[PDB]
RNA sequence: GGGAGCCCGCCCCCGGAGCCCCGCGGACGCUACGCCGCGACGAGUAGGAGGGCCGCUGCGGUGAGCCUUGAAGCCUAGGGC
RNA sequence: GGUAAGAAGCCCGGCUCGCUGGCGUGAGCCGGGCGUGGAAUGGAGUGCCUAGUGGGCCACUUUUGGUAAGCAGAACUGGCG
RNA sequence: GGUAUAGGGGCGAAAGACUAAUCGAACCAUCUAGUAGCUGGUUCCCUCCGAAGUUUCCCUCAGGAUAGCUGGCGCUCUCGC
RNA sequence: GACGUCGGCUACCCACCCGACCCGUCUUGAAACACGGACCAAGGAGUCUAACACGUGCGCGAGUCGGGGGCUCGCACGAAAGCCGCCGUGGCGCAAUGAAGGUGAAGGCCGGCGCGCUCGCCGGCCGAGGUGGGAUCCCGAGGCCUCUCCAGUCCGCCGAGGGCGCACCACCGGCCCGUCUCGCCCGCCGCGCCGGGGAGGUGGAGCACGAGCGCACGUGUUAGGACCCGAAAGAUGGUGAACU
RNA sequence: CUAAGGCUAAAUACCGGCACGAGACCGAUAGUCAACAAGUACCGUAAGGGAAAGUUGAAAAGAACUUUGAAGAGAGAGUUCAAGAGGGCGUGAAACCGUUAAGAGGUAAACGGGUGGGGUCCGCGCAGUCCGCCCGGUUCAACCCGGCGGCGGGUCCGGCCGUGUCGGCGGGUCCCCCGACCGGCGACCGGCCGCCGCCGGGCGCAUUUCCACCGCGGCGGUGCGCCGCGACCGGCUCCGGGAC
């Protein structure tokens, strides 16, 4: 709306909000980027450090789907499957254990991030962590590998 | 000119973008003129399904899904020898094959 | 004439709510009533948080409020939350707890009704206790929104640990001269 | 009506995913709470002498 | 509640005590985005912010709106805010 | 022109040390006891965006070059802008 | 009178002369609303706050970036309770 | 005082006293012998798209979403609106750190097994550490009283004092990834130029019980014609020797 | 996978052409240059450049006829609601011009503050003494009978209604029956009580109610204009005394 916008209370004044000693001129300093090392190199190294130079390798033909390795911490792993599953444990007085399958609800590799509650699980993930395991095995579950 | 931290941007607009602006205002009478056609072809074969022959079972490459199952092109002609379908005549009672598709399963 | 300076003679602080819904109108107008009659700094220190904005009332986790409400000697106090209480999946066990809260997401709610917790509103506070007894009052981290890592010093100073304002991360965008010892110089 | 949006205890069963939203306040009547006898137990003596 | 005081009992309710306080109900005041009382202060270019029941055009609602017993527009040494 | 004029300060008891040491130091952790720390005036602290400006000039005082200048150039303060 | 030489080309007993009132590079249309750190202009009212011509860097000196001066939005607390 | 008399601040004309130089702009400095300006009417200059950042409002919330597509109408109102195993392909967020191969966020206490070796292995317990300041809440002696002395459960205000301590700030610890130094051990399908673990510094846009997503509004910076008007130029294609 | 051979509709694009529909778009200096005999008039040798310009009236009913003038032009008459619409004719502003009425005029005109004089009409008035309550000097309220409607209440008096728990598991979330407690929550009734209002009957006149007056008697806001006086307060400038 452009009642609301501030051109409406400039009707009157002279310079229009742009000063009357120093003009609004077409461009002062220069078009989009210009002079990042010339006249405004203080602020790109003021506010984005490391914007020139190059480092590293390159990759002609990356694909994305490679490298698609989704993750999961243990502080939200019985989330995966229903509420029903985790009320039918420490219970029944078998040590059910239930299957818990993270590439179905899709996710690869498992993180050891949280507090894991005192109860067996059975965990089929692509990749674990050395952290992931020691808790899972802590608690009295097992880490299964899939393909 | 910057000013106080803000992001550096690089507009791809220094082309004469405005000659090629593509408007959207045809959107609703496409999808009208698409479901129109649909249902004229829907009616011109009768019994046979609107949506066409039958599509196979595919399993996607990429990794990053190689679970999920779709819709392939059509059924390999080693699938058809085995279910005792000839390749000409399937094609004229709505199954859908295609003879590049190999068979390594 | 006189030598006094006027440019902090206005104060900013808010008087009213800047939304127009008229059920926060209400409950402000009874909170007005009961702060400027009742002597309790309670009432005073809700009609300031019911005056504030979006992100001057973070919404509070359920871990979050149960950690605060298992420390000792605040056992069966009513909670008093002025922004949205939010359901924390990574918690198994959930107490019995007296909530009062603007917005309940229907996830907390459920999960608190079930534990056999109660759920009030303001104007239910109101009836129950005017003047905010035995009350715990809680509020969300105010410091969670991701605009404050790029507030504070300047990135590319030293000694700074501000994330910069980039278009997106990756190997050839940033971490070159200016943050590599050998291109140039670090911070 | 009812099976269009549902109550607060029951889905709208025609649509996917969607409740009634929630009242903020549930006792709306500001006259009522605030003659109420438990709030005027805990008021003040009110001053309107105009100095 | 008991024991008593410089013979016992009452020592009562506002649908009426009639009021400078009435805890029994409460404006002429309550468009609570309203109303009311105290104090201090009042310069301004560049610039910033707020309020306009200031003005123009068109659209959705609303004035059982105005109008050939006279609309817009225009003129006025007329009456005002 | 810097500091000090107390609670973030003092007085005791006990633990820790891959540091330093003949015993000792030195530092850090816990428990306990003691409150107006010169005068006078102010309510303070903290976080985001942010326009305009980036040609100045004059005067008391100190002062550089120049014979001098309504000349050129500095310091403090106050003004015009 | 007819004909030939057409624009970085022609023609010139040579003046940078002439080439349709334009020639140290003709006219017409388009690219083109070419660019300008440079001039000029920039449209209603009231209320509140209210500047700088200074540091550093820039082929920087009629301009910018950066600190400084300004405004707005808040928040955290204390109280002539 | 009331049939040629009253009141009319503002506007019509005139007079008197004081004040009083023509506006806009560049400028340290304008009434300037600085520039634009005979007069009147109409038009006339900060817009739109896209990308960001912050603030504000709304809905949902560890989730959020409608891009595109499909199903309902023959379009008056409609190219709207409603719906979707499309409710999520996919984007954003929920995990970061290295150039990469890769790795990837919790510890503490108690008893035992090796020599408790600040090192390894077994069972149970507590589950985001601690210090200081911390709005609010909890306990609270006692006081203030009440027509007389005592007893006295109750409705109160103050309440010295003692605590649990939001959010946030400062500090001390802990964890994750890269790197440096000193080192002692663990496992195997393949005992190897295998893999894993420790302590002490350091580098990171990290973790340390979350806060984003979508829409709308405002401001600021840009790419675009980019507030409006203004060149000396450059390029492409054509027309002219009726003057000379 | 099998190149150096070939064919093929659909989902796609469409500022030209043909024929339609629509609009939060502009409304004759706008919108296409062109609302009209517009790529027209006109300009240049040519490539090319390129306008201005809508509106009488419902109906021409477009002013017969008489008169002065050579005529253009007038004076009468007539049409029309209106020519105070007369063929570039709807409405007809400003700059500018003529005339009429008023005022004024040797420091160019013009302007701000304060008065005065003269006009223009406005509002009174043939006094405007302004009212609105209480008090003094033709029927019904008071009180009963009947009817109607409404309000509030609790023994929850009875049922429905309705919130939380308990019981019958009787049909993770969604429903049925009785019983108990509690929030009996404005979610409804049927009776009871008290009250209110209306209608119809009584109630005939020391009560009751309309009109007009003599009281300016008590209260409130005011006076048509010009005024004057008294006392009290607040803030100032002075004067006359006495006493230390
Ligand atoms: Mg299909
Ligand atoms: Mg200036
Ligand atoms: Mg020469
Ligand atoms: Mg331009
Ligand atoms: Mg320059
Ligand atoms: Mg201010
Ligand atoms: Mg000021
Ligand atoms: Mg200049
Ligand atoms: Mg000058
Ligand atoms: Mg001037
Ligand atoms: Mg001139
Ligand atoms: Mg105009
Ligand atoms: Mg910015
Ligand atoms: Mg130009
Ligand atoms: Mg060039
Ligand atoms: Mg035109
Ligand atoms: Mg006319």
């Amino acid at each position: 709306p452009s009642r609301l916008r501030k051109t409406r209370k400039l009707r009157g004044h002279v310079s229009h909000g742009h000063g009357r000693i120093g003009k609004h001129r077409k461009h002062p300093g220069g078009r989009g980027n210009a002079g990042g090392m010339h006249h405004h190199r203080i602020n790109f190294d003021k506010y984005h450090p490391g914007y020139f130079g190059k480092v590293g390798m390159r990759h002609y033909h990356l694909k994305r789907n490679q490298s698609f390795c989704p993750t999961v911490n243990l502080d939200k792993l019985w989330t995966l499957v229903s509420e029903q599953t985790r009320v039918n444990a420490a219970k029944n007085k078998t040590g059910a254990a239930p299957i818990i399958d993270v590439v179905r609800s899709g996710y690869y590799k498992v993180l050891g991030k949280g507090k894991l509650p005192k109860q067996p699980v059975i965990v089929k993930a692509k990749f674990f962590s050395r952290r992931a395991e020691e808790k899972i095995k802590g608690v009295g579950g097992a880490c299964v590998l899939v393909a | 000119a910057p000013s106080r931290n803000g992001m550096i941007l690089k507009p791809h607009f220094h082309k004469d973008w405005q000659r090629r602006v593509a408007t959207w205002f045809n959107q609703p009478a496409r999808k009208i003129r698409r479901r129109k056609a649909r249902q004229a072809r829907a009616r011109r074969i009768a019994p046979r399904p609107a949506s066409g022959p039958l599509r196979p079972i595919v399993r996607c490459p990429t990794v990053r899904y190689h679970t999920k199952v779709r819709a392939g092109r059509g059924f390999s002609l080693e699938e058809l020898r085995v279910a005792g379908i000839h390749k000409k005549v399937a094609r004229t009672i709505g199954i859908s094959v295609d003879p590049r598709r190999r068979n390594k399963s | 004439g006189v030598d006094i300076r006027h440019n902090k003679d206005r104060k900013v602080r808010r008087k009213e709510p800047k939304s127009q819904d008229i059920y926060l109108r209400l409950l402000v107008k009874l909170y007005r009533f009961l702060a400027r009659r009742t002597n309790s700094t309670f009432n005073q220190v809700v009609l300031k948080r019911l005056f504030m904005s979006r992100t001057n009332r973070p919404p509070l986790s359920l871990s979050r409020m149960i950690r605060k409400m298992k420390l000792p000697g605040r056992e069966g106090k009513t909670a008093v939350v002025v922004g949205t209480i939010t359901d924390d999946v990574r918690v198994q066990e959930v107490p019995k707890l007296k909530v009062c809260a603007l917005r309940v997401s229907s996830r907390a709610r459920s999960r608190i009704l079930k534990a056999g917790g109660k759920i009030l509103t303001f104007d239910q506070l109101a009836l129950d206790s005017p003047k905010g007894c035995g009350t715990v009052l809680l509020s969300g981290p105010r410091k969670g929104r991701e605009v404050y890592r790029h507030f504070g010093k300047a990135p590319g100073t030293p000694h700074s640990h501000t994330k910069p304002y980039v278009r997106s991360k990756g190997r050839k965008f940033e971490r070159a001269r200016g943050r590599r010892a050998s291109r140039g110089y670090k911070n | 009506l009812d099976d269009l949006y549902g109550t607060w205890r029951k889905a709208a069963s025609l649509k996917s995913n969607y409740n009634l939203p929630m009242h903020k306040m549930l006792n709306t009547d500001l006259s009522r709470i605030l003659k109420s006898p438990e709030i005027q137990r805990a008021l003040r003596a009110p001053r309107k002498k105009i100095h």
